[PDB]
C-alpha cells in the first residue's frame, strides 16, 4: 500500500484513515514501542557519593 | 420418441441395450459425488477465468497491482 490511492484502499478492505506503520505477524498487529536510552559518545560526568569516588565521567 | 426409433431403424445403428442404459445412468450419479481431493481445482479456476474477464469486479486494486 506505498502511495495507494483511498479507491484501492477501500478495494483492499482496508481504509485510508489506518495510520499503519505496524507489523502482521501471525495475525496479529504488532507494533515497537520506541526504547530510549543514554546518548553514545558523550561524556557526562556524575558525583555518586554511595561509593568511594567522589566524580565520575561516563562514556 | 417414434421419431427417434425410425431415425435410429433408418440409419442401422444398433439401439442400444438396456443392461447398457442401466450401467452407464450409474455413471452420472457417482461422478456428481465426486469429490474433488485430486488437484482439478486448479484446471477449472484456470478455465473459467480463460473466458471470465478480470476486472469483474472487487479485484480491480489486485489487477493493478
Amino acid at each position: 500500500l506505498n502511495g495507494l490511492t483511498d479507491r484501492d484502499l477501500c478495494e483492499l478492505n482496508e481504509c485510508p484513515l489506518d495510520p499503519g506503520g505496524y507489523f502482521i505477524i501471525n495475525g496479529s498487529e504488532k507494533v515497537l514501542i520506541a526504547q530510549e536510552k543514554m546518548a553514545t559518545n558523550t561524556v557526562y560526568v556524575f558525583a555518586k557519593k554511595d561509593s568511594k569516588y567522589a566524580y565520575t565521567g561516563e562514556c | 420418441f417414434m421419431k427417434w426409433k425410425e431415425a435410429m431403424f433408418s440409419a442401422g445403428m444398433q439401439l442400444p441395450t438396456l443392461d447398457e442404459i442401466n450401467k452407464k445412468e450409474l455413471s452420472i450419479k457417482e461422478a456428481l459425488n465426486y469429490k474433488f481431493n485430486d488437484q482439478d481445482i486448479e484446471e477449472i479456476v484456470k478455465e473459467k477465468e480463460r473466458f471470465r474477464k478480470a476486472p469483474p469486479n472487487y479485484a480491480m486494486k489486485k489487477t493493478q497491482l
